[PDB]
């Protein structure tokens, strides 16, 4: 899940 | 493995001088931050493996959640009281698990249930020191151009590419993450 972040 | 710009990291377009050697950006509202630090423990693996005397920082961002900025002040209180490890799990939980943190009074109740003395919290929350820490965070998020979290910047010059670290497991990922940071540190 490190693929994406919360923006 | 080989570290190359654009793979495990990218260059900040306008670097930050006199920044800590490692600056972490997170939000108590962010499921990815919870996942990264509380479950996988990537920042903690990293903190454990850096050279001795490495100047570290962990800043909260205002831009997620209704109480983003109130939570940024909470994190400043946690730093000021030195109770990061005690309240950090409870703050994530109260935001994301139980959604019991509804108001600034609830933030206060959270600190007190994590063993913080009500009177210390009340002294700290609008203190000069906590005010300075809030400013420190807010300015860091601007100067490091942080638009998403979790995020980590090294030497004010290299931005980690979290989707650029490869691993066959999350456990290796954190070790692998810690491996890349230390290489950027010797750079």
């Amino acid at each position: 899940p490190w693929a994406t972040c919360d923006s | 493995a080989d570290i190359s710009e654009g793979k495990q990291y990218t260059n900040l377009s306008k670097p930050v001088a006199g920044a800590p050697q490692v600056v972490e950006f997170f939000s108590f509202y962010s499921p990815h931050c919870y996942q990264f630090s509380e479950v996988y423990k990537v920042n903690s693996t990293v903190e454990k493996n850096v050279p001795e005397n490495t100047k570290m920082a962990r800043y909260h961002v205002d831009f997620l959640g209704p109480l983003g900025k109130e939570m940024t002040r909470a994190w400043a209180v946690a730093i000021a009281l030195g109770v990061e490890d005690q309240v950090s799990p409870a703050l994530f939980k109260g935001i994301q698990e139980t959604q019991s943190i509804r108001s600034v009074d609830d933030i206060r109740t959270t600190f007190i249930n994590a063993g913080v003395k009500a009177e210390d919290y009340d002294a700290a929350i609008n203190s000069f020191v906590v005010n300075s820490l809030v400013s420190q965070q807010q300015n860091a998020v601007t100067d490091f151009q942080i638009n998403g979290v979790p995020a980590m910047v090294i030497d004010g010059k290299y931005k980690m590419k979290n989707d650029g670290i490869s691993a066959k497991s999350p456990e290796e990922y954190a070790k692998a993450y810690s491996d890349v940071v230390n290489q950027l540190l010797m750079k």
